[PDB]
């Protein structure tokens, strides 16, 4: 009994984790557009007199609003995973059928503020600031890769898990 | 032994059940048209694909 | 232009799939699933030993 | 609407060649006007479909 | 590919130390010592001894203090390493299955 | 698994050497036009005066600022290859399943 149980606890949990990295593959997108947006408003041959900058700038807010509303509107079963709640203690599996046959996951905040992407420091107002922005683009890009490959681990290791249960 | 547990069909029952999800992710790569749509599919890939498009 | 083709090929070859390689895949798949299904379409029906009790 | 813009003919006639070197310079604010307006709706457009995928 | 990595280094050595029949560990090192004993027969003495070796990461020289792939030339002992791994578990696997097969005989004499 | 996870790997290298060969084309390229503006500038007709031959120079000079350009922005991977990183110890490419099964590679600053 405990041993099957522990086999639909192990596919909750890939339920779980396929929804965290589900949320994480617009952000990538958004991230790659954005990033495209910023290698445009760099050229000089628009101007902020005529106000072709500011309308990049609105594309790049509401794509800012957006990855922090992907972070704080994602939830499994009434249980945000996206904003830091996890981030403190983390999600504890039983994968086995005894005490103590357990596995910790943390998920870190995914929201513009942690990545250094939002708008206070990431604006493409200028032809200055679009250089750091792309910088700071790809510095987000590379960390939810990161957080990506960390969920895909836990959920290859509990297919085997599944398997020899 | 003999009635109250039937072993093979529970070994079938198994092997069906992987047939299924294997038959079911070939699907997903056939409709999306990409070979990594998770990154457990590949961890090591991904991120160069990333790199890549953002390249491009 | 011909970094970004150089690049292109590079990112098709690492993310996109083969149709050829995954149909082959899964029309193995499909043909284990049958043979599995009827397998245990079999099993099912051998445990019939109620002809020692009645007659 | 016109009067919001500033193109209103109570303010951008063309009966005169003055009025009309006004005009111009006015017409061209309007334009740029309506252009912020129509990226400020795009942009709420390329969002939601973002936010449809995700959904 | 260290995460991914890492992380079947736990699993590796959870399967090892979470395995059980009847409460008792095999794949630990708890029947290396003396072994597990069999009767298969009827008086005094017809007995089988047998012995499982532990197959926890730390035995077979794959654990993470010696089989990181962080860099270039970590991987490429990590290969030769993995390599003596399979070979060392199919031997112990042969093992078993020899004492199975030995069984079934005796299973139909008696 | 080692063996098509070589192939794999190949392709890439493939990739990469492809990339650098494409930087290398126009590198023959502005090269023949900087050799065609030098046997222009080389004659006579052309005055130091009315600044016939520092016209010549600034387009060379522009196509020598591509010339570095080109080696010092070319990349594969966030990798760079036309600089002389690859110079000192060299690229190597895992071609075969077992260990040693490699072959190494160098690029030279340009």
């Amino acid at each position: 009994s405990g041993l099957n149980m522990a086999s639909k606890n192990s596919s909750d949990a890939i339920s779980l984790i396929q929804t965290a990295e589900g949320g994480l593959n617009e952000t990538h997108a958004i991230l790659q557009r954005m990033r495209e947006l910023a290698v445009q408003s760099r050229n000089d041959t628009n101007d902020e007199a005529t106000n072709d900058r500011s309308n990049l700038n609105d594309e790049l807010k509401q794509l800012q609003e957006e990855i922090t509303r992907i972070s704080s509107q994602m939830e499994f079963n009434n249980k945000k995973l996206l904003d830091g709640s996890q981030s403190t203690n983390g999600l504890t599996f039983q994968i086995g059928a005894n005490a103590g046959q357990t596995i910790t996951m943390k998920i870190s905040t995914m929201s513009a503020t942690k990545l250094g992407v939002d708008a206070a420091k990431a604006s493409i107002s200028k032809g200055t600031a679009a250089s750091k922005a792309i910088k700071s683009i790809d510095d987000a890009i590379n960390t939810v890769s990161k957080t990506r490959s960390a969920l895909g681990a836990v959920q290859n290791r509990l297919e085997h898990t599944i398997n020899n249960l | 032994m003999r009635i109250q547990h039937n072993i093979a069909a529970l070994n079938t029952h198994r092997n069906l059940a992987a047939n299924n999800a294997a038959a079911s992710k070939n699907l997903e790569k056939l409709s999306s048209g990409f070979k990594i749509n998770r990154a457990g599919d590949d961890a090591a890939g991904l991120a160069i694909s990333e790199k890549m498009r953002g390249q491009i | 232009g011909t970094s970004a083709e150089n690049l292109t090929a590079a990112e098709s070859r690492i993310r996109d799939t083969d149709m050829a390689a995954e149909m082959m895949a899964f029309t193995k798949n499909n043909i284990l699933t049958q043979a599995a299904q009827s397998m245990l379409a079999q099993a099912n029906q051998q445990p019939q030993g109620v002809l020692q009790l009645l007659q």
